[PDB]
């Protein structure tokens, strides 16, 4: 159900917020994909 | 909404899709407007 989808939200998560994802799931793993966001901001 | 308001301000923060509710009142919503301005106005100044 995440395996597949697991690849397109967290490029979108480091690359850009341009495409909406289905990112909730595992609510404890917001903070995994929100400091992925901040490795996105910082490289950009 | 308590854990739902924290997250979503601090995705916010980042620049997340994190957070997907609204304000409830003009008054969260010009919180969450200012809140989200110094966000990106420091994320700007960093990148520069």
């Amino acid at each position: 159900f995440t395996i597949g989808k697991a690849i397109w939200l967290l490029w979108g998560l480091v690359f850009n917020n341009s495409v909406p994802v289905q990112n909730p799931k595992g609510t404890t793993s917001k903070i995994m994909v929100s400091v992925w966001a901040f490795f996105a901001v910082i490289f950009l | 909404t308590l854990s739902s308001a924290m997250w979503f301000s601090w995705g916010v923060l980042l620049n997340s899709g994190i957070g997907e509710g609204a304000p409830r009142s003009f008054s969260a919503r010009i919180l969450g407007m200012v809140w989200a301005g110094f966000a990106m106005i420091i994320v700007a100044s960093y990148t520069a």
